RNA sequence: GCUCAACGGAUAAAAGGUACUCCGGGGAUAACAGGCUGAUACCGCCCAAGAGUUCAUAUCGACGGCGGUGUUUGGCACCUCGAUGUCGGCUCAUCACAUCCUGGGGCUGAAGUAGGUCCCAAGGGUAUGGCUGUUCGCCAUUUAAAGUGGUACGCGAGCUGGGUUUAGAACGUCGUGAGACAGUUCGGUCCCUAUCUGCCGUGGGCGCUGGAGAACUGAGGGGGGCUGCUCCUAGUACGAGAGGACCGGAGUGGACGCAUCACUGGUGUUCGGGUUGUCAUGCCAAUGGCACUGCCCGGUAGCUAAAUGCGGAAGAGAUAAGUGCUGAAAGCAUCUAAGCACGAAACUUGCCCCGAGAUGAGUUCUCCCUGACCCUUUAAGGGUCCUGAAGGAACGUUGAAGACGACGACGUUGAUAGGCCGGGUGUGUAAGCGCAGCGAUGCGUUGAGCUAACCGGUACUAAUGAACCGUGAGGCUUAACCU
RNA sequence: AAUUCCUUGUCGGGUAAGUUCCGACCUGCACGAAUGGCGUAAUGAUGGCCAGGCUGUCUCCACCCGAGACUCAGUGAAAU
RNA sequence: ACACAGGUGGUCAGGUAGAGAAUACCAAGGCGCUUGAGAGAACUCGGGUGAAGGAACUAGGCAAAAUGGUGCCGUAACUUC
RNA sequence: GCUCGCCGGAAGACCAAGGGUUCCUGUCCAACGUUAAUCGGGGCAGGGUGAGUCGACCCCUAAGGCGAGGCCGAAAGGCG
RNA sequence: AGGACCGAACCGACUAAUGUUGAAAAAUUAGCGGAUGACUUGUGGCUGGGGGUGAAAGGCCAAUCAAACCGGGAGAUAGCU
């Protein structure tokens, strides 16, 4: 029973979910809209949006923290150069979930996770 | 671990009483593009609640 | 939380070092012993000359446990070793005359008044 | 009680073994030789009579000598 | 001219082993279990010689007699040899009363304490270990007690495989030998995805007579029902003492159950740190990957037990054995025949839970719909147009709810989830820089940084304008009324 | 006694308690001398027994992580 | 019998740590094992940790746990030395 | 294409055995592929294997086989 | 020096769990014994059914062994189903 628990498992062990959500947060930052399943998109909000709150303070420390979350210098140089002052005034909710139907290969509920200030 | 008699086509059809599919109840019409989609989903041409949420 | 087959240390000069709990007295089906609970023990290791001899079967009272005792405020007094003070089977009063180490407030009664009146530290 | 050894199922279900416990003395016997307890009871009562008359004639030959 | 005697003579002439086995067959025929029976067994009962200081019946009861149970060992061979798979343990049980404990009694050769034996009573309870494959048994220490039995000697399509009961081997013994042994000893494959009944949960469908939302009564069903120790009454009753109570009251325990996470803890691969090896980030620094979470150290929420709260009861009604009262039949006696009173953990209530599919489908409160037409075969008839209520459902955000369904909260008139903000908590003084040190490092910045699920806030994101379903005043017969 | 029916022999030790074990006894059902007797250091995935450490084997189970189960989409067996 | 957790002889042998062709992470090089997506019940399988006790379990310490490396000190009965 | 993970005395490279066109290219998706497939070791069409030195053949013999004559055996044949 | 010790490849299979219409008509996983020898392995050759071969279990002799396999006698016979 998962009374008051939080976090999805996604049929993946711990060292894969931390790696996959790193490869996925580092792709939502780069292209600003990606396409994924709906259970994977409601759990990427819990990863990406603390990386933009981490981007609202351009310190040497937060550069070194956000490189521990992404391990990509191009992402950290987009989080703090571009996405930092873009969401400098939004109180959370930096992203948006858009359900886009069902996938042909396995009938999965797909979705578009995008950034808010994109278009 | 196995049957002892052949179950009839009556007992077989009674088990399939609940296998019937539930058809979609509401297909919301988009207010700008005028095309039908699923309620709370985007359309097939990238609209959702009027605005163009994603290009093609 | 003393049960059967439990090696206990000894808290008096009765003449044993190491005893083993062979029954928890005080009721049918009874699993465990707190402190101030009468257990039957046998002597697994004794000094070469003392009041009790190796292999004797006699009662005891538990004075210290590692699971401890909870006071009514919620506080608990945990020790680092299980101890007991040997008794006689019939009279059920302590054998040794000089209690080693501390005991607790749960041991004093009209029954074990002698043991808390011989121990150094009554927590 | 059931006998204990080889011989198979017929051993395994039928009891055919009789232990007799003499109350005022305490001599017991456990004869288990046959497959029927009736040949195993009288040939166990034959042994206690041979182990009580062998226990007073042994007692009347300690306090005799 | 044959004891061809196995005497209607298989040939003049003929022994064994198989656990290495094989085939044809049989429940025509054994081992297991069922059945029939009840010799035996177990339990009652009848007579009472005696034992019991005397006194058959306080307690045992010879010699014999009559039954019960199916319960031991059997008997018979009816069921199964085109398979009914097996002892013991484990795990679940479940019923019986011929009661081990607790409860109520009668008698006692019952002073008291404590026993004895019988009667009523099945409600709950009815140990852990040593030995042995053990059932059984003995033993240790307990306990209020460590009951007797039924259920394929309960339970292998639930588990175990020690014993037996295959193939290997050896000993003793028997055989000339193959081999043999209810003789031991070492080793030795236990298969099956549940159709049906069953059971535990939980839904869908319609019904309940217009529809819908709620709150209900309770026909019934289930759970629950254990008990010690100390103290007071009182060292009083009782007793030569020794010893030591009834009745009643109080505490505090054991086992069990229900609940919960505040407490002490457990876990906490989603939190923080220490660390080894190696690889990588251009290198130093810092980090990260992988090595069971690399190995550890702590630990939030949650879940949990060892944690701490509560529980059994009291009462009432009717009773069983029992004790009576009045009281005849039967001028007396008599508990009963009339009449009446007490009398148990049993029975019915009382206590919690389920419960109107209780089709005998109940009750109460609230809400909602007051259109036109035709058609023929006038009927609880069929069609068309208009209409679409209360409400529900879907979808979405979801939950201390959940396998799925269901249930619950929420959908912008919005705190429903994520985020964000503040705190809490956990780890224990982050990085960068500065200094001290030859350097490892230490100190300062600094109880710092980081911080999951928690708590309090905040519309930042996602919860859409809708649409779909469900409709249009609800049958007939009596009756009470109503003007 | 890898052998003893009676047999859990008896006595001692070990254990609170030991049908196993080890030491004696000899009443050897039915040991016994190359179908070898009695010893025997080393060796054994060898049989039996005890002690120490260690521990979810257990008292008494909890929690956690993954793979199934479970729902959805696709394909689609079997004994009977 | 299959695009099958099996089996199939020989040759080449890089880095760091290590005695090593153990083993961990790597290079050259090659792969992600040809249904997925959710959910985070029972139960099973493979693992992690555990308060107090520590063989009470059991046929039996089965299984797990634990011990584990190098250098040095030290080491008993018995013995065929 | 960018990340991530895995093996690395192998899940790498190359022989022999064995297989026998699976190689490569264009094309196609009915079947085959445990799903789908534009993909394939699948269908259809075309292409591809170049040796004085490598391997075989060749020369040499081992076990062992055949065996002129020969010895033996009813025949077949056996031994040499 | 060694039918010597520890231990990978290599050969084997001691316990346990899984698996038992399996991934597999005997395997997987973690431990396990030998590992310079009475070792292992390749390629070829030989021994043939009452015969072979056997460090001996009636073992192995192409998933078959108290007497293989295939063809025939052969439509054996069957008081049995
Ligand atoms: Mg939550
Ligand atoms: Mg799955
Ligand atoms: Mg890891
Ligand atoms: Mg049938
Ligand atoms: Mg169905
Ligand atoms: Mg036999
Ligand atoms: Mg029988
Ligand atoms: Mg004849
Ligand atoms: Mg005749
Ligand atoms: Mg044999
Ligand atoms: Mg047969
Ligand atoms: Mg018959
Ligand atoms: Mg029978
Ligand atoms: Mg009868
Ligand atoms: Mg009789
Ligand atoms: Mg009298
Ligand atoms: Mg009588
Ligand atoms: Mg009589
Ligand atoms: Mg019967
Ligand atoms: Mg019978
Ligand atoms: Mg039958
Ligand atoms: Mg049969
Ligand atoms: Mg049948
Ligand atoms: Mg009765
Ligand atoms: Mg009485
Ligand atoms: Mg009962
Ligand atoms: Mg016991
Ligand atoms: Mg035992
Ligand atoms: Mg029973
Ligand atoms: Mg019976
Ligand atoms: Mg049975
Ligand atoms: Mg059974
Ligand atoms: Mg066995
Ligand atoms: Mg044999
Ligand atoms: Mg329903
Ligand atoms: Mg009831
Ligand atoms: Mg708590
Ligand atoms: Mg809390
Ligand atoms: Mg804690
Ligand atoms: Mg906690
Ligand atoms: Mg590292
Ligand atoms: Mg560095
Ligand atoms: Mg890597
Ligand atoms: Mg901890
Ligand atoms: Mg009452
Ligand atoms: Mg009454
Ligand atoms: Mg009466
Ligand atoms: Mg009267
Ligand atoms: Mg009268
Ligand atoms: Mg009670
Ligand atoms: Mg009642
Ligand atoms: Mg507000
Ligand atoms: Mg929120
Ligand atoms: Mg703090
Ligand atoms: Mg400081
Ligand atoms: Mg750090
Ligand atoms: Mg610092
Ligand atoms: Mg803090
Ligand atoms: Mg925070
Ligand atoms: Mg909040
Ligand atoms: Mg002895
Ligand atoms: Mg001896
Ligand atoms: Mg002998
Ligand atoms: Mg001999
Ligand atoms: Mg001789
Ligand atoms: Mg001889
Ligand atoms: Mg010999
Ligand atoms: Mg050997
Ligand atoms: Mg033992
Ligand atoms: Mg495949
Ligand atoms: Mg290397
Ligand atoms: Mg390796
Ligand atoms: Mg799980
Ligand atoms: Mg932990
Ligand atoms: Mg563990
Ligand atoms: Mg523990
Ligand atoms: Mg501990
Ligand atoms: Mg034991
Ligand atoms: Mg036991
Ligand atoms: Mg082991
Ligand atoms: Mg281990
Ligand atoms: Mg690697
Ligand atoms: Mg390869
Ligand atoms: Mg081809
Ligand atoms: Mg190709
Ligand atoms: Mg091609
Ligand atoms: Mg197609
Ligand atoms: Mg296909
Ligand atoms: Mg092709
Ligand atoms: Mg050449
Ligand atoms: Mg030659
Ligand atoms: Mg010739
Ligand atoms: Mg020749
Ligand atoms: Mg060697
Ligand atoms: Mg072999
Ligand atoms: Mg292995
Ligand atoms: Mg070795
Ligand atoms: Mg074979
Ligand atoms: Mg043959
Ligand atoms: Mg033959
Ligand atoms: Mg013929
Ligand atoms: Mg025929």
């Amino acid at each position: 029973m998962r009374h008051r628990k939080s976090g999805r498992q996604l049929n993946r062990n711990s060292s894969h979910r931390q790696a996959m959500f790193r490869n996925m947060a580092g792709s939502l930052v780069r292209h600003e809209i990606i396409k994924t399943t709906l259970p994977k998109a409601k759990e990427l909000r819990r990863v990406v949006e603390p990386l933009i709150t981490l981007a609202k303070t351009d310190s040497v420390a937060n550069r070194r923290l956000a490189f521990a979350r992404t391990r990509d210098n191009e992402i950290v140089a987009k989080l703090f150069n571009e996405l930092g002052p873009r969401f400098a005034s939004r109180a959370g909710g930096y992203t948006r979930i858009l359900k886009c139907g069902f996938r042909a290969g396995d009938n999965a509920p797909m979705a578009y996770i995008e950034l808010v200030d994109r278009s | 671990a196995v049957q002892q008699n052949k179950p009839t086509r009556s007992k077989r059809g009674m088990r399939r009483s609940h296998d019937a599919l539930t058809a979609v109840t509401s297909l919301s019409v988009d207010k700008t593009s005028g095309e039908k989609h699923l309620r709370h989903h985007i359309t097939a041409d990238g609209y959702y609640r009027g605005r163009k949420v994603i290009a093609k | 939380m003393i049960q059967e087959q439990t090696m206990l240390n000894v808290a008096d000069n009765s003449g044993a070092r190491r005893v083993m709990c062979i029954k928890v007295l005080g009721g049918s089906h009874r699993r465990y012993a707190g402190v101030g609970d009468i257990i039957k023990i046998t002597i697994k290791e004794a000094i070469p000359r003392g009041k009790v001899k190796k292999g004797d079967v006699l009662k005891a009272v538990v004075v210290r446990t590692k699971k401890g005792v909870r006071r009514p405020d919620g506080s608990v007094i945990r020790f680092d070793g299980n101890a007991c003070v040997l008794l006689n089977n019939n009279s059920e009063q302590p054998i040794g005359t000089r209690i080693f180490g501390p005991v607790t407030r749960e041991l004093r009664s009209e029954k074990f008044m002698k043991i808390i009146s011989l121990a150094p530290e009554v927590l | 009680f059931r006998s204990s050894g080889a011989g198979g199922q017929h051993v395994n279900t039928t009891d055919s073994a009789i232990r007799i416990t003499h109350l005022p003395t305490g001599i017991v016997v456990e004869c288990q030789d046959e497959r029927s307890q009736h040949k195993n009871k009288a040939k166990a009562l034959s042994v206690l009579g041979a182990r009580i008359h062998a226990a007073e004639m042994a007692k009347r030959q300690q306090a005799e000598a």
